[PDB]
Parts: structure tokens; C-alpha cells; sequence
């Protein structure tokens, strides 16, 4: 939260990258560190490599490197996923009468719809486009 | 900024001399502001493009233009160790005692990054050595805090 | 949009883009999914993508209403737009792979040159690539350029003098301006986050920095302006790395007529003239298609050697095999004319299409040669007699299969593809019934 | 036993124990490795110019070579015969007591003034109506040089003088540890002690290490040479 | 709730009066971030990117997803509607549709062309039996080798039907010809007919294997695509 | 630790369960959250499934939930291992 | 084999009496004689 591209790279990206060792059948490792306060480290593997073994080996070396990351990043936490954005389909959820913001729509989809689509027969993975609600405290410096 | 003015900022920043020369011919605004208030002269001075600094000044570019925080091109040129751009700017009538919103002069910035030759040239063109920032620190105070004895000898 | 471009501005472009598609392409477009914030070169307030959903194939008749056509029309109308670089493009056949045409070049800082020096080494390669339009085209950086940012220095002496801890200063700043994730709460039986952040109107411009107050140890409320000093500088809003080291991804493609293999060989030559401590590597499709190239001749070699050896055992002859194997171009040339005339492309479907035509024309030839050779072996007939008896006996079944094919394909005469394998089999049949007799007699005369 | 599975099971159990371990031990990085007990090869690194010290060679190997060799498929464990550089603050207890300071005050000052802050953005989301610009706020970044660590303000005296970190300590780059010192035929060296990953091929891995070293050689400083003082693979290749 | 967060006590002043979080801040439920603004035809929008499970059916899963969304209909707030901006199901249906068309279409035309030349309904059924038997056979070999029903295997299977028709005609025509030119009974005519072509058909199986098998031994992305066409065609052709 | 069944379920069990979607050869998934603080989610797989790959695929999907869990739950550590419902034997110890 | 090791005992009463912290005593001892890994810095682009 609120980190610049350099802060992210110097504290997160370089630390995780340095610990990605002893992982089998690695070809290359590209990574991005941008001013949205986000990092992505894609480890691409040899063809015919067990993607389950390849993921757990990457997952494991991150966990031992988690104590080295900042307080705020450890708190947020870090996710490891298989990279194949080959979607079966994309279901859009809209509001026509203009009674709901995208925040209100995303939260409803997250609470009610998402978990049911996940349990549906033959569905491998489900990904919410947007986040569910968060308790926003909007501070006033004149009052503070 | 105009339609051409935008292409001059990108060209001045990049270092493409030929593109600037053609935009000077087509009457592109030499005083076209950035979002932060940087003229093409700022961008050329910062990224260190001597050719474009001279060509822009030739086409009546404001040498003492200042951004939203009061920094002139001489600040950017002195700060980042661009000696011959500091010479050209000071020759074409740049304010050597130009204070930004923090009261920082080009002498402060040159002293801090330790560009010894630029400090001498600034002093030669009549830089105020006794000038202070908002905190009350001279160019001399910056030199002893960094432990630059070569710089400390000059500033007195 | 350019550097320092806001979210409200990016939406106005996406609004005009969506306004165009639902107006000037109402016949073709079903919906526009406008996403301000995300881009495929980088993220931020100054980037957006518009995912355009079209109607059925039926509701868009002709080539004028296809993606390729709408794409070219769309880009022209968006060239009008003032402070934007907008352009449409079709999705790749396989979304899983990516673009899958041209090359993917990684320029690497190999000796801690820094960000500002690799920026220039990239610009030196980009400038050189521009001076070979005959070989390279669309050589661009796949990433964001450097932007203005607000450097703010905390005077450690002033903060200690007024009795203000750095923890309190950096937290007040980072929490207000950046936003701070505190802890979780439970909204209607579901875990959700709690973010503290400044109300929008107190965290916009540098003037607002002065309105923030940190409490000192003595009790006094110190304003942020008392112990802070700010200036502008240029830093990257998206830093890239490749195999641990800093990098910059460059995308491009071979110029019309030239192979993608040639384009890469020039890029390698141009890269070797860059400053010291600047390396390069081939990633993505370039890594894949370089692995393919090395194998190709070895697998072509095995194919022919095994074909030859299998025919040699069948006929009990080292020479007679060649009579069959010479039929390959006869099956191929029909498909090539059909492709070039109607204007198809040599793709993976077309290639397996050729292999089947070669396979079936070889199948026809193998029997013609087998019948011909057997007549000479068993019944002791002459070369020309046996060839003439063979081609007669095999004429009907070849024409039966060929008639079944052209009757099977001509429902397509969708019209463009309908002549592809149609024309490929027409010549394959017509030529093979005349040329295979020749091949057998020429080979058995020589050898 | 499948070694990949054996590692996952061992680490699954370690992950339960990890938070019970001291705070200092976790930050040094606990490593779980599957490998042979002995070395596949040693990759020696010497400087033929004499323009680099034994300390400098080890630092270069760690920062520009090791990580890539450690990532190579078939490499179980890599051992640096030396140590990567660290910002060494060498405290002087006479000078510390002179200004009424402790190692605690030195540690607090470094944590405060060698900070990589996340300060947010100007015109950030959600913005106000008719917002002008959008720019990253850059507060404090990590220190880069011994001189910057030098001018870390520890305290300000009553008269108005300043106590810097250079006044109460000698500040220099130097090994994270000073235990390992390598020498190749008398002259000073560093090196990588490479152990073969469980089950992986010796010869195929050796080739992949050479392939990765070959990509670095062009970008070496002046007179930095690779030497092969221990290699088991040539025997395997020639004996066959 | 927002009320509970509003009533968080920050301070108690000297006189006893209170300072709460609501007194110094606006409090509401909102998004985790406001970086993205999603719109679908200039209307507020979200969505679900769905991926197919390993060894699952794209048609069944798609239909099942639509069934679940249809049963959430009566619980939606006012204004909420489902839209399908992206869907790969349409293309899977067509790939299967063309194979079923080409099979039906082939069996009809072979029946016509067999009757146009041989001129008896008895001979026209032998192709109509053999072609279905081999295709069903092909699906079994695809399943055994562990392939799926996709565009590449199905448009490879379309090309295979062409080869299957030949093997059917080549055998029957040659029996009908031997019967015509020698006047032999159906049984002895077959024995002689097969005696003429059996060695060649085995030869063709090897020759076409030599053409199509090496295609599957490419590496990476290209090899994966080439394997789909290769195993479909060689299996179909070898069963024929 | 020191959390009622409800709070444990809402913050841990549901968070883990809702990411256990689409794992190879998963038959059913029984779970329980008690007043002591414990969670025990048991995923039973189709007969003949490789139990080692089954474990790996659960551990991968669990790491999606790990970031979302409470801080104290992560401090105690979360286990993923192959299980059995019945005791082979009980070995008693007395003092005579 | 076993070797001589400098045993040092901290009188808790005398520490509490003077008002010195126990953490200050152990950090001062541990940092000076053993070494304290404080945080990371950037040495020519790399984290150290
Ligand atoms: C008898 C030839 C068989 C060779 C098998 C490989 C065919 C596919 C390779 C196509 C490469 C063409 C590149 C333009
Ligand atoms: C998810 C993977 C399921 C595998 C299905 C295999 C079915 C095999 C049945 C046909 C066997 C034919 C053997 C020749
Ligand atoms: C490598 C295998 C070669 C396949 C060709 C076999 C054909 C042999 C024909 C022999 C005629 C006599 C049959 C008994
Ligand atoms: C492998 C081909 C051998 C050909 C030999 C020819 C004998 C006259």
C-alpha cells in the first residue's frame, strides 16, 4: 500500500528473486515492480515439468523468504498461482438502474455468487474482477 | 502547451537535436510548460543535452523560468553535474542566486553532490556563499556535514 | 495518456472510445468492457483497455464487418484524439501463448550500470533499429517511460530539535497519502480489511503537505512544512528484471518479405555495439521458436530416411522407392496455387493439410508401382506393358476417392477456404495418374 | 524415495517450527536443501591484474555469479568460499561513552535513517473532481554509500554540535562474515563449491553451469579469470 | 459495522467530554483500492474469470455455470444483470459439429460414388460400416494416450476421414475388379484381391507413420500443437 | 487460540474452504471449527489417486488463503499432510 | 573437545537498582561482541 516502483523492487522483488534457488527445471524468471505498489515474479519452466511440483517448490522457497520482506507486505501476504490465463469464459455483472457502484456489485458477487461458481461441476479456478468491501476510515487533518 | 509544444518537451527531454531544430523552424512554443512546470530548457538541462540548451536559448527560451516548486534550469544543471550547461545558462543571463520554495540555491545543490568545478564557476559568476536554506544552512555547512575538505577550502 | 495524466482524463478517452463503437459499429459491436487503470505495457491512472464483444458471425456479413477491417477503421478515428495513443488490435488465435508473431528481446544491465544508463543503451538500440526499415519494423519498448515524482527530504536535525520521532513522521505521511492496512473486521459473517487513509481533498497537491501535523515529545503539534523540503525529479513507474538483473523488454517483428529469423540476427549484431556492461537474451516465443529451428532439419531427415527404408523392404529394391517418393511435389503444388491465387496463408492447419495430400498421393503411387512391379515378377510381363496394365486397374478407385473428395469439399463453394484442399487434390490426382507411370519406367530403365 | 516429495514433507513440518525460532534466526533465512554430501565441482575465481583484493573477488562472485548458478537446474547447494559485502559499522566504545551513547542508539538511528518509505502519491485514487496531476511521492530511500551511513545523525548537543555515526564508528564495506578465506596456488581467490541436487545428472548439470558462466565472462572487470581447481565430471566423461 | 468503528474512543479531554474516530474521519464501506474503474457500455460493472478444471468438459461446465447463475436470478438486487463478454464454448461446439457433419457427409457421398461405379447396394454398406468403426476406434486410442476433444484433435480427425474412405474403396473395388476380370466367387476373389494389396497396405502404414510421427517430436509450444494432429491421424490411419 | 467456533469458522475455515475449488479427484470435503480454536478441513480423494500429488495440490491452493488468514493463525502454523481416521492400536503406560 | 568459555552473570537486583534495562544490557553485549544484523541497504543496485 502506497509504495513506489523502487521501494517495491528494493524491499520485496530483489529479496524474493534472491531466494528462488534449488528449484528444478527453471528456464527463466522475469519480474515487474510498478508505482501501483505491486510486484509480479513469473518463473517459466521446461515443457513436460510437473506444474504441481514446480509451484510447491516456488511456494516453499517464498515461505522461508517471507520473514525478510517488510511488515506491510507480510501483513498483506503474497500469493503463488499457475500462469495460464486461458479462461473458459468471463461472466460480466452490471447494474442498469444505477443504484449500485462497482464496489457494491463486486461485494455482492464475492459474498453470494463467487463461492457457488467455484463449487460448480468442472470449474477449475474462479477470479473476481474487483475486490469485496473494506472498512474505509477517511481521516481529516484539520480535525486531527 | 500547444500541439507542437508537447513534441518539443518530448524531443528536448530525449536529446533528438534535429527534431528540436525543425520544431524551432515550425514555431513550437519554447516556453511550453510540463504538468509540474518544466520548460524544454529544464528537461534539456536535467538530462544534460548541451546542443538543445544552446538552440532553445537562441530561440528566446526563458533562462529563469521556474517550476511549481520554484526550481530554475540552473538548479537542475548544477545539481546533476552538467558543467558546460551551467556555463551556457550563466552566460545567457541565469540568476546564480535563484532560490526555490525551500530557499535552496544552485550553489547548495552543487556543493551537496560535490561537483567542485561547477561550485567555482557559480562563485566566479557571483554566487552568494553566505546564502541559507529554510533550515539556516550555508553551502559551507553542507560541505563539512558531507566531510568534503576540498570543497570546504573554496567556500570562504 | 502521457506522464502525470489523471484517472478522470483516461475515462473521458474510454468514454469517447465506447461512444464510437456503440455508434459507428452498432451493426457489429455487442458490448464494450471499458477498464480504466489496467494496461498490457503497464498499470496506473494514465492507462486503460477496452474489451470489445462483437455479435454472431451471421450478423456481420462480408470482410468489411470482420475484426481486421473494424480494427483499421477504429485506429483511424482514434488518431484524431488529442492527448492519447489509442489503437485497436485482434486477439491471438491461442490466448495462452500471447502475440505469437515477431520477436521478444530482453536488454540486460550486466554490471550495475543503473536505471538511467540502461535507459540510454535501450534508446541507442531503438535508434539503430529505426535505420533498417527493410529488415526491422515496430521495434518498441514494452514498458512505461520515466515520469515526474515528488521527492521529499526529512531534515533529521530539525525533527530531533523539535522532538519529533521519524516513525511518527513517515507513518503520518505513508498512512494519510499512501493509505495503511490496519487489521480485519467481520461485515455480515465475512472477513474484510480496514484501511485508514486521508480524505481525497487533503492529499492531492504539494500545498496539502503543509496541512498535516505530527505531535512532538514535548506535546506541541509540529506542521509537516517545518521539517520537510520538496523538489521534482524523474523516476521509473515500472522497473523490469530478467534472471535477477535489471532489464528492459523490447518487442518487434521482421519487415514484410523478411523471415523473423533474419530480424533476430540483426538485433544480435546491433546489441553487440551497445555500451560495456549491457547484455541481452531471447525470452517468450523467441526462446520457443529458436528451439524449433535446430530440430527441423533432423526430423525432415528422419522422415525421408524411414520412408525410403520402408518402401525398400516393401519392393525389395534400393532404386524403385524413388519412383514413389518423386510424387511429393505433385500433391504440394496444387495447394500452393490454391493458396496464392485465393490469398490464404501457410499456417499449421495448411501444413498438416499438405502432409495428408502427400500421404494420399503417395498411397495411390505405392499401389500403381506395387501392381506394375508384381506383373513383371509373377507373370513375366514387360516394363511398359506392366505400367499400362497397373495404371488402368488403379484408375477407377483413384477417381472414386477423388470424386468423393471434390463432392465432399464443394459444399464450401467460407468460400475462400473451400478451394484450398479442393485445388490441392484436383492437381494431385490429375498429375499422379500421368507422372507416376513415367517415374516407374525412368527409374527401372536407369537402375 | 522421491526427493521432491521428501523436501515438501520436511518443509511442511519445519513451517510449524519456524515461528517458534528466535527473531534473529528467521531473518538469516532458514534453508531446506536436497543434495549430495560432497562437491560436484569447485569454480575458482582469481584476479590476474591485482586490481581486486580477496574481499573484492568474493563480493563480485556473490552479487554477479552465485544467484544464477544457485538457480541452475541440477544444482542442490552452492557454497561461497568467502562472503558477500555488508555495510560494516565498527563501533568504538570510548567514543560511544564520550557522547553518552550505546549500541542501542546506533541500531535505532540506522533503522530510522536507512529507511525505504512508502509515501503514496499526489492526486492518488480515489481523487477529487478536476484533479490536475498524478505523481509518486518519494520520501527516504535505502542508503547506497559508506559516506551516507557516515552522516547518520545520532544526536544534537546543547551548544548545537552534531554527533554523526562516523564520529563513534569506522564505516566500510566488508564480509557479512570473515571466517572463510580462499587462495589458489598461493595467490588469493574466491569460489563456488557446487553440490549435485539429489538424482540430477553430474555431466548435464556441469555443462549448464559452464553455459551460465560463459554468459558472465564477457561482463567481468579487469583481469578477473575463472579457474577449475576441483572437477569430478572430466573423469566420468573420459573413463566412459 | 460503521457505527461500531465510529464510536471508537481516541481521547478523553480534561473536562470529561470525548473524542471519537467519527469526529476526525468520514467512515463507510468501500473498495480495497480505487485504481480500476470497470464499465460495460458506460454502466458500473464487475465479473468472474472462470477456468476449466483438469480433465473436465468445456460444454457441461459452461451449461452448469449458466444453470447456477439462473438459480441466483431471484435473489439479485434491482438492476443487476449477467452478461457474457467472452466465451470459448461456441468454438468447441463447431469443432465437434464439423467432424459429425464430415462423417455423415462422407458416408452419404461414398454410398453415392460406390453405387455410381459398382452399381449394387450390397457393396455400398461395407464403407458405411468400416468408417464409423475406425473413428470410434480413434477416440479410444486418444483416450488411452490421454488426449482431449479440442479444435486441433478434431480438425486433425476431419483430415483423417479422407484417408479412411480410401482404405474402404481400395479393398472393395479390387475384389469387384478381380470378380469381373476372372469370374471368381466372392470368397476366392477376396483371398486373391487381399493377396495383391495386403503387403502394400502394411507398407503404407509404415510410410505414413514416417511422415506424421516425427512431427510430434518437436519441442515446446510447437511440439504440443503438432502432437494433437500427429497422434489423431497416425491412430485413425493405423486402425483403418 | 482462544477463539469461539463461529469466529474461527468465519476467519479461517471458510477462507481456506472457498479456495479448495477444482482439485484433481476430490470426492468430498468435511470440516469443523470448535471453541478451543482448532480447524480441521479433511479432503477425501477418489480411490487410486496419488496421495503425495493430492497433498501437493492442496498445499498450492491453501497458499491462496494463507495471506487472508488472521496473523495469530499464521504464527501457530498450518499443517497439510495425509491422514487416517482410526487408531491402529493404543499403547497404555502405568506405574506399579 | 570442550574449551574455556567466558561465563558472565547479570546481577538483576543491581540492574533494577540503577534503572538499566535487561534488553539494553543483552543488545549492547550481543551487538558489540557477536554482531547485529540491523536492516538492508543498496550496494550498486543489489540488496545487501
Ligand atoms: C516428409 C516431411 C515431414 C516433416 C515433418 C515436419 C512438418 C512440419 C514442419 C513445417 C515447417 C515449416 C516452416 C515454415
Ligand atoms: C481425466 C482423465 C480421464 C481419463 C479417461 C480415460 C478413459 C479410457 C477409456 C477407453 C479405453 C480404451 C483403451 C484402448
Ligand atoms: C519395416 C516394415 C516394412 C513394411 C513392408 C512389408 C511388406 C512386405 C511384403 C512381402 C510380401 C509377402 C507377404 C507374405
Ligand atoms: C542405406 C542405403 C544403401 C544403398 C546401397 C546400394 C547397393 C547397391
Amino acid at each position: 500500500p502506497g509504495a513506489d516502483a523502487k521501494t517495491v523492487q528494493d524491499t520485496v522483488t530483489q529479496v524474493i528473486e534472491q531466494n528462488m534457488n534449488g528449484i528444478d527445471n527453471l528456464m527463466y524468471m522475469s519480474s515487474n515492480s510498478d508505482s501501483t505498489g505491486t510486484v509480479q515474479i513469473t518463473l517459466t519452466f521446461e515443457s513436460g515439468t510437473d506444474a504441481d511440483i514446480a509451484q510447491v517448490q516456488v511456494q516453499n522457497k517464498l515461505q522461508l523468504a517471507m520473514p525478510l520482506l517488510p511488515q506491510e507486505v507480510q501483513q498483506q501476504g503474497v500469493s503463488v498461482e499457475k500462469s495460464s490465463s486461458s479462461f473458459l469464459m468471463v461472466v460480466g455483472v452490471i447494474n442498469t438502474d444505477g443504484t449500485m457502484t462497482q464496489e457494491d456489485i463486486s461485494d455482492y458477487v464475492a459474498a453470494n455468487m463467487k463461492d457457488a461458481i467455484s463449487r460448480t461441476s468442472g470449474v477449475g479456478d474462479v477470479q473476481l474482477f474487483g475486490s469485496q468491501y473494506a472498512m474505509r476510515i477517511w481521516m481529516n487533518p484539520n480535525e486531527l | 502547451g500547444s500541439d507542437l509544444g508537447k513534441k518539443l518537451l518530448e524531443a528536448a527531454r530525449a536529446g533528438r537535436d534535429d527534431e528540436v531544430r525543425i520544431l524551432m523552424a515550425n514555431g513550437a512554443d519554447v516556453n511550453a510548460a510540463d504538468v509540474v512546470g518544466w520548460t524544454p530548457l529544464h528537461l534539456a538541462a536535467y538530462w544534460g543535452h548541451l546542443e538543445i540548451v544552446e538552440v532553445l536559448l537562441k530561440n528566446g527560451a526563458d533562462v529563469n523560468a521556474y517550476d511549481t516548486l520554484g526550481s530554475t534550469p540552473l538548479h537542475l544543471a548544477a545539481h546533476f553535474g552538467h558543467l558546460e550547461i551551467v556555463e551556457v545558462l550563466l552566460k545567457n543571463g541565469a540568476d546564480v542566486n535563484a532560490k526555490d520554495d525551500n530557499g535552496i540555491t544552485p550553489l547548495h545543490l552543487a556543493a551537496n553532490r560535490g561537483h567542485l568545478e561547477i561550485v567555482e564557476v557559480l562563485l566566479k559568476y557571483g554566487a552568494d556563499v553566505n546564502a541559507q536554506d529554510k533550515f539556516g544552512k550555508t553551502a559551507f555547512d553542507i560541505s563539512i556535514n558531507n566531510g568534503n575538505e576540498d570543497l570546504a577550502e573554496i567556500l570562504q | 495518456l502521457p506522464a502525470g495524466a489523471t484517472q478522470e482524463r483516461t475515462q473521458k478517452v474510454l468514454n469517447e472510445v465506447t461512444h464510437y463503437y456503440l455508434t459507428k459499429e452498432k451493426n457489429n459491436v455487442e458490448s464494450v468492457f471499458a477498464v480504466n487503470g489496467f494496461g498490457f505495457a503497464g498499470r496506473g491512472q494514465n492507462t486503460g483497455i477496452a474489451f470489445v464483444s462483437l455479435k454472431d458471425w451471421a450478423d456481420r456479413p462480408g470482410e468489411e464487418n470482420k475484426v481486421e477491417a473494424i480494427t483499421m477503421r477504429a485506429t483511424r478515428a482514434f488518431s484524431q484524439i488529442k492527448d492519447a495513443m489509442v489503437f485497436a488490435f485482434n486477439l491471438p488465435a491461442i490466448v495462452e501463448l500471447g502475440t505469437a508473431t515477431g520477436f521478444d528481446f530482453e536488454l540486460i544491465d550486466q554490471a550495475g550500470l543503473g536505471h538511467e544508463k540502461l535507459t540510454q543503451a535501450r534508446n541507442q538500440l531503438l535508434a539503430e533499429a529505426a535505420k533498417h526499415p527493410d529488415m526491422l519494423t515496430s521495434v518498441r519498448p514494452n514498458g512505461l517511460e520515466d515520469t515526474p515524482q515528488f521527492k521529499i527530504d526529512i531534515d533529521q536535525e530539525k525533527a530531533q530539535a523539535l522532538g519529533v520521532s521519524i516513525n511518527d513522521i513517515n507513518t503520518t505521511l505513508g498512512a494519510a497519502w499512501g493509505g495503511s492496512y490496519v487489521n480485519d473486521f467481520i461485515d455480515r459473517g465475512r472477513v474484510k480489511k480496514v484501511y485508514v487513509m486521508s480524505e481525497a481533498k487533503y492529499r492531492m497537491l504539494p500545498d496539502d503537505i503543509g496541512d498535516w501535523y505530527v505531535r512532538a515529545a514535548d506535546g506541541q503539534m509540529v506542521p509537516f512544512s517545518a521539517f520537510s523540503s520538496s523538489r521534482w525529479e524523474y523516476g521509473s513507474p515500472r522497473l523490469e528484471r530478467y534472471n535477477g538483473l535489471p532489464s528492459m523488454e523490447i518487442l518487434g517483428q521482421a519487415a514484410p518479405g523478411k523471415s523473423t529469423g533474419e530480424a533476430m540476427e540483426l538485433m544480435e549484431q546491433l546489441a553487440s555495439k551497445l555500451p560495456t556492461g549491457v547484455g541481452y537474451d531471447w525470452t517468450g516465443m523467441s526462446y520457443q521458436e529458436r528451439l524449433s529451428g535446430n530440430q527441423a532439419p533432423s526430423l525432415y531427415a528422419i522422415s525421408l530416411i524411414v520412408v525410403f527404408l520402408c518402401l525398400a523392404a516393401l519392393y525389395e529394391s534400393w532404386s524403385i522407392p524413388f519412383s514413389v517418393m518423386l510424387v511429393v511435389p505433385l500433391g504440394v503444388i496444387g495447394a500452393l496455387l490454391a493458396a496464392t491465387f485465393r490469398g490464404l496463408t501457410n499456417d499449421v492447419y495448411f501444413q498438416v493439410g499438405l502432409l495428408t495430400t502427400i500421404g494420399l498421393s503417395a498411397k495411390n503411387a505405392i499401389l500403381i508401382v506395387e501392381f506394375a512391379k508384381d506383373l513383371m515378377d509373377k507373370e513375366g510381363k514387360g516394363l511398359i506393358e506392366a505400367t499400362l496394365d497397373a495404371v488402368r486397374m488403379r484408375l477407377r478407385p483413384i477417381l472414386m476417392t477423388s470424386l468423393a473428395f471434390i463432392l465432399g469439399v464443394m459444399p464450401l463453394v467460407q468460400n475462400a477456404v473451400g478451394t484450398g484442399v479442393m485445388g490441392g487434390m484436383v492437381t494431385a490426382t490429375v498429375l499422379a495418374i500421368f507422372f507416376v507411370p513415367v517415374f516407374f519406367v525412368v527409374v527401372r530403365r536407369r537402375f | 524415495t522421491d526427493a521432491d516429495i521428501a523436501q515438501v514433507q520436511v518443509q511442511n513440518k519445519l513451517q510449524l517450527a519456524m515461528p517458534l525460532l528466535p527473531q534473529e534466526v528467521q531473518q538469516q533465512g532458514v534453508s531446506v536443501e536436497k543434495s549430495s554430501s560432497s562437491f560436484l565441482m569447485v569454480v575458482g575465481v582469481i584476479n590476474t591484474d591485482g586490481t581486486m583484493t580477496q574481499e573484492d573477488i568474493s563480493d563480485y562472485v556473490a552479487a554477479n555469479m552465485k544467484d544464477a548458478i544457485s538457480r541452475t537446474s541440477g544444482v542442490g547447494d552452492v557454497q561461497l568460499f568467502g562472503s558477500q559485502y555488508a555495510m560494516r559499522i565498527w563501533m568504538n566504545p570510548n567514543e560511544l561513552n564520550k557522547f553518552q551513547l550505546t549500541p542501542v542508539d546506533v541500531i535505532t538511528a540506522i533503522k530510522a535513517q536507512n529507511a525505504q518509505v512508502a509515501a503514496g502519491q499526489l492526486g492518488g485514487t480515489p481523487p477529487v473532481k478536476g484533479q490536475q496531476l498524478n505523481a509518486s511521492i518519494i520520501a527516504q530511500t535505502r542508503l547506497t554509500s559508506t559516506e551516507e551511513f557516515g552522516k547518520i545523525l545520532l544526536k544534537v548537543n546543547q551548544d548545537g554540535s552534531r554527533v554523526l555515526l562516523r564520529d563513534v564508528a569506522k564505516i566500510e564495506l566488508g564480509g557479512e562474515n570473515y571466517d572463510i578465506i580462499a587462495e589458489f596456488n598461493g595467490q588469493p581467490a574466491s569460489g563456488l563449491g557446487i553440490k549435485l541436487a539429489t538424482g540430477a545428472n553430474a555431466l548435464d548439470t556441469a555443462a549448464a553451469i559452464r553455459a551460465e558462466l560463459a554468459k558472465m565472462e564477457p561482463f567481468f572487470p579487469s583481469g578477473l579469470k575463472i579457474v577449475y581447481p576441483y572437477d569430478t565430471t572430466p573423469f566420468v566423461k573420459i573413463s566412459i | 459495522s460503521t457505527e461500531e468503528f465510529g464510536k471508537i474512543l481516541l481521547k478523553v479531554n480534561q473536562d470529561g467530554s470525548r473524542v471519537l474516530l467519527r469526529d476526525v474521519a468520514k467512515i463507510e464501506l468501500g473498495g480495497e483500492n480505487y485504481d480500476i474503474i470497470a464499465e460495460f457500455n458506460g454502466q458500473p460493472a464487475s465479473g468472474l474469470g472462470i477456468k476449466l478444471a483438469t480433465g473436465a468438459n468445456a460444454l457441461d461446465t459452461a451449461a452448469a455455470i449458466r444453470a447456477e447463475l439462473a438459480k441466483m436470478e431471484p435473489f439479485f438486487p434491482s438492476g443487476l444483470k449477467i452478461v457474457y463478454p467472452y466465451d470459448t464454448t461456441p468454438f468447441v461446439k463447431i469443432s465437434i459439429h464439423e467432424v459429425v457433419k464430415t462423417l455423415v457427409e462422407a458416408i452419404i457421398l461414398v454410398f453415392l460414388v460406390m453405387y455410381l461405379f459398382l452399381q449394387n447396394f450390397r457393396a455400398t454398406l461395407i464403407p458405411t460400416i468400416a468408417v464409423p468403426v475406425v473413428l470410434l476406434g480413434t477416440f479410444a486410442v486418444l483416450a488411452a494416450f490421454g488426449f482431449s476433444i479440442n479444435t486441433l484433435t478434431m480438425f486433425g480427425m476431419v483430415l483423417a476421414i479422407g484417408l479412411l474412405v480410401d482404405d474402404a474403396i481400395v479393398v472393395v473395388e479390387n475384389v469387384e475388379r478381380v470378380m469381373a476380370e476372372e469370374g471368381l466367387p466372392p470368397k476366392e476373389a477376396t483371398r486373391k484381391s487381399m493377396g495383391q494389396i495386403q503387403g502394400a497396405l502394411v507398407g503404407i502404414a509404415m510410410v505414413l507413420s514416417a511422415v506424421f510421427v516425427p512431427m510430434a517430436f518437436f519441442g515446446g509450444s510447437t511440439g504440443a500443437i503438432y502432437r494433437q494432429f500427429s497422434i489423431t491421424i497416425v491412430s485413425a490411419m493405423a486402425l483403418s
